[PDB]
């Protein structure tokens, strides 16, 4: 249940 | 962590999570003892029984957290390693001895109110307070129950334990390279690490600088909270010589 | 480091946590 990075870091 | 509390906002500036890219999971916690330095337990790395060998690439080191799994806009720094050191005799094999592992962040995170590095103990602070009945604090994100996950960050103050009643505790070889720590069941209070916790910080505050110390990292345990049992750490100060000389050279 | 071990929010502004005094009140 974490919320999505930016796909800057993958 | 069981039996602990909600950590106050930038209380642990130094706790870092080990994020694994995919799929996007909490692997472990760790420690940030430099700029470009973290210092966590090598098997969250490196585990054979459990088919875990992580490369550099397979993971993200999330500095500056307290949420477990809010991805913190302005306040957390992600970063991606260069490079994964560890301990040449960790032994994997038998009792996790030399469960040790530095990881070099491909650049430097830059410090504030919410990331700042712990300090590594001299052998005069170690002789100082590492003694049985000191407190020291471990944190984490790990379970908050079991032998669910908590939403902020936990921390839990527990006393050093005398080595005779740690080695009686367990049927497991116990090591110069470790320290247990924990309430004694009669002493009427408790709290322990847990799943999760693995490779994060036990630290104490030493009464002559005021400054915090990583004199242990949070590395097995038969069970989370169980009269009779503790939890194990690594004795940092016993790996020193190997940290400077990774630091040293690379 | 350098500057290590002294939290922005606590040390530096000489403000405690809520629980450190146990740890310091355990140094005997
Ligand atoms: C890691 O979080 C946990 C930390 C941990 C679980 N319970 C506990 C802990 C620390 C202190 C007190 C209580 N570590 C483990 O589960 C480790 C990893 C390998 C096996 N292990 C154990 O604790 C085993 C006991 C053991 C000891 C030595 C050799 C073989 C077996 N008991 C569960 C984590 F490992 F879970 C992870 F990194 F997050 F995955
Ligand atoms: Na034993």
């Amino acid at each position: 249940d974490f919320e999505e990075i930016p796909e800057e870091y993958l | 962590i069981v039996e602990g509390s909600d950590a106050e906002i930038g209380m642990s500036p130094w706790q870092v999570m080990l994020f694994r890219k995919s799929p996007q999971e909490l692997l472990c916690g760790a420690s940030l003892i430099s700029d470009r330095w973290v210092l966590t337990a090598a098997h969250c790395l490196l585990y054979p029984p459990w088919d875990k060998n992580f490369t550099e690439n397979d993971l993200l080191v999330r500095i500056g957290k307290h949420s477990r799994t809010r991805y913190e806009r302005n306040i957390e720094k992600i970063s991606m390693l260069e490079k994964i050191y560890i301990h040449p005799r960790y032994n994997w094999r038998e009792n996790l001895d030399r469960d040790i592992a530095l990881m070099k962040l491909k650049k430097p995170v830059a410090f504030s109110d919410y990331i700042h590095p712990v300090c590594l103990p001299d052998r005069e602070t170690a002789a100082s307070l590492l003694q049985a009945g000191y407190k020291g604090r471990v944190t984490g994100w790990g379970n908050l129950k079991e032998t669910g996950q908590p939403s902020v960050l936990q921390v839990v103050n527990l006393p050093i334990v005398e080595r005779p009643v740690c080695k009686d505790s367990t049927r497991i070889r116990i090591t110069d390279n470790m320290f247990c720590a924990g309430y004694k069941p009669d002493e009427g209070k408790r709290g322990d690490a847990c799943e999760g916790d693995s490779g994060g910080p036990f630290v104490m505050k030493s009464p002559f600088n005021n400054r915090w110390y990583q004199m242990g990292i949070v590395s097995w345990g038969e069970g989370c909270d169980r009269d009779g049992k503790y939890g194990f750490y690594t004795h940092v100060f016993r790996l020193k010589k190997w940290i400077q000389k990774v630091i040293d050279q690379f | 480091e350098a500057d290590c071990g002294l939290r922005p929010l606590f040390e530096k502004k000489s403000l405690e946590d809520k629980t450190e005094r146990e740890l310091l009140e355990s140094y005997i």
